[PDB]
């Protein structure tokens, strides 16, 4: 009699790349690089904030677009392309560092500054920000002098961080659209804004002048920020052109942020996100988006890689 | 007719990966080797369990899609990310190539381990013909097929059979 | 009677490394780390502008070393150690980012703005660099006073960027050698320059220096860079000491600019360029220059790694 | 007089890598096994073709040799480049060491495959002597040994003569 | 009474790693091989010498524990460092896994080299029992157990007796 | 008769991670990840400077707490958490770049610049920095504007670097803390400081606003630094608040700097350090400190990795 050993085979099979030769036929192989996704952000079991029309940095300054998100608390922050953190033209300096701080911040817990002003009207307003009629940013007071061309007095203000967590202090400098506007707004004189703390010192100079019109007006606000250690005091000195904070922003905990263009799905549990959706798959690698964040597979360039899950497909005769 | 792994695979094994084919005076056919299949599957699944292990490192955004970062730090980030991507593409191709080479060599090694086990079990009662078959000089139609598939084969009773007939 | 099996061996083999033992002798081996370069920059099939005493950054402002490269197209941009990006002494702010985008620019295109305002001397010149008599960068006007000791008028000017591509705008601020030089060039006042756009908004102030003398003069031009998004408007506002651009610049395509100190060849082709030459090789690694630019082998520290291409060299 | 791969290689096997050496009453000589060397060299060329693959990622300048970049960003770039250089130096040494071990093990496994194929083809008509040769017990001419090289040697011969020569 | 590496190890083999056990007329005994253990130890020592070596690239601090660096550069440094840590954690886990696999397969290979060398040395005077032992059919004393231990065994003067005992 | 071949075994071995199975028992294995450390700093055979109560930058400006380290020479520089760089309140711009330069500097070799002043008070006494009475930084001269309210002349000073190595030149700007104090201390009017060189140019303006009072004083000194190439010259121009350097700082050679919170043990040899001690090991990996500085094993996340040093364990 006779006995013989052998092994299973299929008529088709798939091909894999090996160490010595490429294109080896195997019975089956799987992919280690994910290409299938859900074109929506799946976020379940996490507090998610959908910052639709308002940029993440506006959750400090309070443009009308995010009046409901001033004190938001979330584990996952969604930032969208159509939004903006500016309602009066301008930008933050070192805005990327502050965005990185906010994405990890866990949300914003605002505690009032406790500042009292005298001889200065705090009801400044612009036509660009339109919460109702004309209104300015919610979390900041646009300081004026009194009447048109009235002088702005020099003053000193200070804030002590009485909590255990560090405070995020944000303020702005107003750059008027012309010297005539500054003549009307803040009167006339040399302007200097000085900011300091035990480990921080800077000063800013307003620079009035003609600029391209954005959202109907040429005036601009440059937003600046400070990270204040516990028991430290921030001292501010004004001659005008100051957009003053009303409350200090404390961080609530830990979170992550996403820049994305798709809707939020509350049903799936997912860790890896990219601008087109979420990648929920326990594969070693992905070839979808090199900037994907979270607990995500490693990005590779290959369109596909087939890792054999069995031996070579020696065909039957 | 009785194909062997040395020349050809089998399309008749649907109950496992490795197995035996038999030809005798009562019938012909196949059977799967449960233990060899389960061992090879356990090693490959453990390999996948290593490869598919989730990373615990949380990564944050250091770029910006909506606005641009400063060009010098932007290009430094792009270069670092592309160099890391080249490193991970190299590791991914090396890992897949080495796991595919190890998987094929492992399964063929396991086939050799079973083959040597059968040869060692049969000793002087069978001869390798180079096609993956064992030519057996001890006539058996029924019990020997299961006994050889198992380890509960006592080659000594038929031993006389596998010398008289092959000399 | 006797059938023997064996393999080809050589009496004088080559040593390779393995995971378990070093110095294992094999019949044949090749290198995986390239150590040999070709001394010349061999560029064929790629448009190459062989800059001399002009660096890449200077091709925006147009110094006399590269008047012939005021506008150009290229696939390869070569900077030289002996070259300079200025003629009148000066420095760019964030000069590395601007050079980095220029190396990728593919060349340069142009448009023009104007600065035709009266009362302004639009053809100022210095003794540092000349074409025949005293001259200045073709791309800048200086905007000096029309007469001596005359107050510079405050002015505004804007550019609309009516093109699909983003515009590369470069302008200078003049830091006078002394306060007396500033009074000579511009009348008395507190000088202020602002640049507006939807995403720039930067203010600059001239600061008279009393600095050391470079290229014969103590004054200096501080060159500032703005990359302007399509259809956005740049607004300049200044009281003087403003080295205004004549032309607005644009990107042309894609290039891979390099830095080198050696001559350019043209009878062969390769992708990897570095300061001392090019690397033309298909080996996976190289050990010539950690700063090598292009689609080239990956840099390693080892001088040589030998990959066996044959059997273990067991003699006799 | 004649020894095989177990004790020594050959210096006169100029054509090919794998081969046979022969002693008979008609003389002595050497001949290469074309198929084994061709397969082994094709596998090594495929290995080289994988290693000599050129990347399609074009890297640009981040530092600047003529004018030094800022010390903090320059030091971050130098640290990142030194770490990447350490990664690629490790990967290069690991790749070269692994591929050298796999080339040596591949050559020896293929040599063993040829050795076992000869043993399997000869069956009881030959016995290995432990030094890389098989002693042939019956006498034969060059043509049947060329058939062994040709993989056409039929063992269904007058086995009794070989058996009497062994016993 | 005694079994080999196929089914179990041998507790009590203190001197060396590889060796022989004997069931002689004098009874049970154990002895070290010494050559195969030293070969395996030299190869493992070589592997450790290659991996257990410090680098020659000195790294400087690019951040500061007492006073925190700027958030943008700090986050770029932290991201790059975490990606490098992920690369080295992957490389360390992969290196340890393949070196453990190679060490285990190397040691089993060395056990096999000793086993095949003994098989080739004994030729037809011994037959495998399937448990990693050789059943010898010629009565052989301690002097001849020692002749088996080293490479001094001569097939001649036992062939006729062992064949008559086997046939 | 029968012979059996085999291998040794132990009753209790150790487990290792292989490619296919997580828990293979082996006879022997060794760690590749170092977890043991010594709480003390191993600094034998090396010149070591223990900068107690003094930061790295305090060896440049010279606060009283750093008086003994002004001209220190070292191969290993240890910075302490309890130390400080600044005595009179303030900070540097680009602190990290300057600390990185000093750590690799090899030590500091100072030479006097030779600046002579007349009509200026150079005492600059401050209660925040003391040796006896009130005494300012040993190596910096706080140029008060003579008697109170007196005008400060617009001085120009220069230093030429004649040595083979580049010079490290440090200066500061005084932010008085109020306009009343700036007017009293430096006289009335606006102040401007400019710095020029071949490859560096800058200007600074004092900011006399109001700040949180630290260590008894509300003003702050903003310190700035310049790397001066050989045979070049740095020229300073100032209307006050210059806090002039007294000596230029030259680099001695090469060293490595560390940060540490523990005492120095000079009888132990090693070459890689971390915050809590030293790591003396020849193993390829560590799990001690991901930011360790020196020639340390590569950091991995895994607490322990065992690399087998023997075969597999088969218990019988
Ligand atoms: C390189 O860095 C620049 C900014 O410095 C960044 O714009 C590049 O990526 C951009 O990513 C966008 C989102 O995917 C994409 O829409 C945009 O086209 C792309 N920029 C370019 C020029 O193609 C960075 N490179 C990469 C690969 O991300
Ligand atoms: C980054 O490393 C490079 C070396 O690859 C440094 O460049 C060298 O610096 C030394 C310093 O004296 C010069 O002598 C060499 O000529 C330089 N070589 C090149 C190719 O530039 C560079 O300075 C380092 N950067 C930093 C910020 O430390
Ligand atoms: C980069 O990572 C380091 C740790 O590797 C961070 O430093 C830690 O920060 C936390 C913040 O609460 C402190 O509690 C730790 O004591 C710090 N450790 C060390 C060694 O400094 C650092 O903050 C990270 N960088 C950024 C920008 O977040
Ligand atoms: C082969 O692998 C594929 C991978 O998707 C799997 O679906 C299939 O069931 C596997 N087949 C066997 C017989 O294991
Ligand atoms: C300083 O901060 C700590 C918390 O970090 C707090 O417990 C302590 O009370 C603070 N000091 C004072 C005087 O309140
Ligand atoms: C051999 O194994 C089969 C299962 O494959 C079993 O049914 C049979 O009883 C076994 N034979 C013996 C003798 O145990
Ligand atoms: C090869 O031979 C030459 C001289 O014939 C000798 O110098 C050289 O060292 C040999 N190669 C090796 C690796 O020893
Ligand atoms: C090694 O292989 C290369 C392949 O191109 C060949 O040119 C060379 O002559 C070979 N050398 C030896 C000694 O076999
Ligand atoms: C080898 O086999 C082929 C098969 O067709 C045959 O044609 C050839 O003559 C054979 N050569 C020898 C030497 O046996
Ligand atoms: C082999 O072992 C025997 C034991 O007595 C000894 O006499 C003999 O010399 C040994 N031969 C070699 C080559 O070690
Ligand atoms: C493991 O090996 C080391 C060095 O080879 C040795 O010091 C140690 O005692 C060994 N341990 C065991 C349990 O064999
Ligand atoms: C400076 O220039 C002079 C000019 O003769 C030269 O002799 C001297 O060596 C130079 N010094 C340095 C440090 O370059």
């Amino acid at each position: 009699d006779k006995i013989c050993l052998g092994h299973h085979a299929v008529s088709n099979g798939t091909k894999v790349n090996t160490l010595t030769e490429r294109g080896v036929e195997v019975v089956n192989a799987t992919e280690t690089v994910e290409r299938t996704n859900i074109p929506r952000i799946c976020s379940k079991g996490k507090r998610t904030v959908d910052l639709g029309q308002c940029g993440l940095l506006g959750t400090i300054t309070g443009p009308p677009q995010c009046d409901q998100f001033l004190e938001f608390s979330a584990d996952l922050i969604i930032e969208r392309r159509e939004g903006s953190d500016v309602c009066f033209p301008g930008k933050f300096v070192n805005e990327e560092a502050l965005r990185q701080i906010l994405r990890e911040s866990g949300g914003i817990d605002k505690e009032a500054m406790g500042f009292t002003y005298s001889g200065i009207r705090t009801n400044g307003a612009t036509s660009s920000c339109r919460r109702s009629g004309s209104s300015f940013y919610a979390e900041m007071k646009w300081l004026l002098s009194n009447t048109d061309n009235a002088a702005f007095p020099q003053m000193t203000k200070s804030y002590k961080n009485t909590r255990k967590n560090p405070a995020l202090i944000v303020w702005g400098i107003h750059h008027s659209g012309s010297t005539a506007e500054q003549t009307k707004l803040y009167g006339s004189g040399n302007k200097l804004v000085t900011v300091g703390s035990s480990n921080y010192q800077q000063s800013f100079v307003p620079s009035p002048g003609a600029r391209t019109q954005v959202n109907g007006q040429s005036g601009r606000i440059d937003f600046h920020w400070l990270m204040l250690n516990p028991n430290d005091t921030v001292t501010f000195s004004f001659n005008g052109a100051f957009i003053a904070p009303d409350r200090a922003s404390f961080l609530r905990g830990k979170s992550m942020g996403i820049q994305s263009g798709v809707q939020v799905d509350a049903d799936c549990e997912g860790d890896c996100y990219y601008s087109g959706g979420t990648i929920i798959s326990n594969l070693p690698f992905q070839n979808i988006d090199s900037r994907a964040v979270g607990k995500c597979p490693r990005y590779v360039k290959q369109r596909s890689l087939l890792l054999a899950t069995g031996m070579k497909n020696v065909p039957e005769i | 007719a009785i194909a062997g792994f040395i020349e050809n695979g089998w399309e008749g094994l649907i109950d496992g990966w490795y197995g035996f084919r038999h030809q005798n005076a009562q019938g012909e056919g196949t059977a799967a080797d449960y233990k060899s299949t389960q061992s090879a599957i356990d090693q490959i699944t453990g390999k996948l369990n290593r490869l598919i292990e989730k990373t615990n490192q949380q990564f944050e955004l250091i770029d910006n899609e909506f606005t641009e970062v400063e060009k010098q730090i932007g290009n430094v980030i792009n270069w670092t990310r592309d160099s890391i991507t080249e490193v991970w593409s190299y590791n991914a191709e090396l890992l897949v190539a080495m796991e595919n080479q190890h998987t094929i060599d492992l399964a063929d090694s396991e086939m050799d381990k079973l083959y040597e086990r059968v040869k060692r079990q049969l000793r002087e009662n069978a001869e390798e013909d180079g096609t993956g078959c064992f030519e057996i000089f001890h006539k058996c139609d029924d019990d020997c097929m299961a006994s050889i598939r198992n380890n509960t084969y006592d080659h000594s009773k038929y031993r006389e059979e596998a010398m008289q007939n092959r000399i």
